[PDB]
């Protein structure tokens, strides 16, 4: 009926269930713009780099996860309207975004005060001033050693989102752009329970510490 | 440190035997420069004579040393006009960068100037709209801004350096430099300096660069540091599955993954943990890509806390954290033990392993440690998670 690029999107506007499936070798491609092909699954979306199997082809937004590091989507690639945004499983991975800033993936083992280190050599960061502040969307596993996600001591706001109980689930995170600098994230958690539905990931007014 | 592995025999040990100009010889030797690295010994003359190349390098002054000279001997000086790009993955880099090129054509009189930004987006195009400098050095994000708005010009750039690649591919910046090299001439030297050689990186130098000069370092990209290894005298086999559920009562375990050597001990531990009630994923070779992606999820999501599975080799385990990861099963080699524990990437770096050992498994092996060549503590009656 739909092509699938719109069936997703649907799902994500509404808060239906439609979960999604990624080919371990997407990890091999950099953030930035990808030619993926989406396949129906069971009940949800595969995406991979095979034509076959009644595959569509479709451009989205992608951010890998990278073991032992950061992974960054910078801001001037979100600009084409209504194109989707996926990341990588979260698995114990945080995900920090910036409202028309760049998206960070970082791994589940790197203590904040190591990941926040690395981000702030980020242009945009840059231009995030002591004592101002900026819109902030930020998930990490709920029940996880605070010192791998706890960045109360840089941002002083409202706490971040999460995914799981006593660090144990899976989370996927996408998006839609709505213009320059700007992209509606939603989210979804998979769980012994099952699979959840879509929902907002909102960004909540930060300010910067030191 | 790993070997240097070239396809390029080609070496120059001193800066003398580099047929620079007199003017760029007082710049090195006046920076202190005497007699030039591993990497430079190779690097620069292939550089000079304008081959495309790939070089594997840590960072530093002489790194940043090797494409600064480079660039210097190629500079045309009385075209007044930017004949050389530099793209680095920060600010930071960038504005050193630029100090080490001014140093060295100090007494050339070349120019370079720093694609920043920073408080002076409005104030540095001022500088630009007055003289085109011979060698730009900047992010990808704010040079492609700077190209694409007219204040600087591709027309004369016969030499283009991606600095840390690997990086500004990690930072996103894949999609600006592929849309600066579509505005760079077809001609265009790429020079290519990257501690790792990832898969995109390798894509990269294979769609801008033509049979180019390799300079590589090969070197274990998975390593133990920051995982505390332990081991455990088991004596017996027969005496493991006993080992392993004490292990359970005395550590506090999330999840965690079993490595076993063959497929029908993977079959045979997978049931007597069920029957010990226990949530258990299990994976070997014999099985699809499809149904390993299934039996994965499990596992990622929490409906399994232990998977048990088989040394791939080929195929990553993918898994981002546990609690700890038990050689139920020792490795035959040190190979596949750090495949089984090593892990990537500069930070993260922590973990928990845990080897059984059996009698027979000392008598062909003497000395665990000396075996896979790290340090591997017998495993105290305290808690490390």
């Amino acid at each position: 009926p739909n092509s699938l690029e719109a069936q997703i999107r649907q799902a994500m506007k509404t808060g239906s269930t439609l979960t999604i499936e990624f080919d371990q070798a997407l990890n091999q491609k950099s953030p930035g713009t990808l030619n993926v092909f989406l396949h129906p699954a069971n009940g949800g979306v595969r995406i991979d780099l095979d034509s076959g199997n009644q595959g569509e082809p479709a451009k989205i937004l992608w951010l890998p996860w990278k073991q032992g590091e950061l992974q960054t989507l910078q801001p001037g690639s979100i600009s084409t309207v209504d194109m989707l945004f996926f990341t990588y499983y979260l698995s114990g991975s945080k995900v920090f975004a910036g409202d028309g800033g760049p998206v960070w993936h970082i791994d589940a083992p790197v203590e904040a005060n190591q990941f926040w280190r690395r981000m702030s050599s980020d242009e945009w960061m840059e231009d995030w001033e002591v004592g101002t502040d900026r819109q902030v969307a930020y998930l990490h596993r709920a029940g996880q050693s605070d010192s791998l996600w706890n960045l109360s001591a840089y941002l002083e706001g409202a706490a971040p989102s999460t995914y799981g109980r006593d660090n144990l689930g899976q989370a996927v995170v996408g998006g839609i752009v709505t213009g320059r600098q700007q992209m509606s994230l939603y989210q979804y958690a998979t769980t012994s329970s099952g699979s959840s539905a879509w929902s907002p990931l909102t960004y909540t007014l930060q300010q910067r510490k030191q | 440190e790993g070997v240097i592995e070239s396809n390029w025999n080609e070496i120059v040990d001193s800066f003398d035997d580099m047929n620079l100009s007199e003017s760029l010889l007082r710049g090195i030797y006046a920076y202190g420069f005497e007699k030039p690295s591993a990497i430079q010994q190779r690097a620069i003359l292939p550089c000079i004579k304008g081959y495309d190349v790939i070089a594997q390098a840590q960072s530093g002054t002489g790194k940043t040393a090797t494409f600064a000279i480079s660039i210097l001997q190629q500079i045309e000086l009385d075209l007044k006009a930017t004949q050389a790009l530099v793209l680095a993955p920060t600010r930071e880099l960038a504005q050193q960068i630029q100090k080490v090129v001014m140093a060295l054509g100090d007494y050339m009189g070349a120019s370079c100037h720093a694609c920043i930004g920073g408080t002076n987006v409005r104030a540095e195009v001022q500088k630009l709209q007055m003289e085109a400098p011979h060698i730009i050095v900047g992010t990808p994000g704010r040079v492609f801004d700077m190209l694409n708005r007219r204040y600087l010009s591709p027309k004369y750039i016969k030499m283009f350096v991606l600095d840390e690649a690997d990086e500004m591919l990690s930072r996103g910046f894949k999609d600006q430099i592929y849309d600066i090299f579509q505005k760079l001439n077809s001609n265009t030297q790429v020079v290519l300096l990257s501690a790792t050689m990832p898969s995109d990186v390798l894509e990269v130098t294979k769609k801008f660069m033509r049979d180019p000069i390799r300079i590589l370092v090969k070197k274990e990209e998975l390593t133990l540091e920051g995982i505390r290894q332990f081991y455990i005298n088991v004596e017996r086999e027969e005496w493991k599955l006993d080992t392993l559920c004490d292990l359970y009562e005395t550590l506090t375990i999330t999840q965690a993954v079993i490595f076993i050597n063959t497929r029908r001990k993977v079959d045979w531990l997978t049931e007597k943990m069920h029957a010990r009630d226990f949530t258990v994923s299990a994976m070997h070779g014999d099985m699809d890509q499809k149904e390993r992606d299934v039996i994965m999820r499990e596992f990622r999501s929490g409906s399994s806390r232990v998977l048990i599975t088989t040394d791939l080799l080929a195929r990553g385990i993918d898994v981002q954290q546990v609690s700890l990861v038990i050689n139920y099963d020792l490795p035959t080699n040190r190979e596949n033990y750090i495949h089984r524990i090593g892990r990537g990437g500069r930070f993260g770096r922590k973990g928990v392993a845990i080897n059984m050992v059996t009698e027979e498994d000392k008598r062909t092996l003497r000395d665990i440690e000396t075996f896979y060549n790290t340090s591997i503590e017998e495993m105290p009656l305290n808690v490390a998670d």
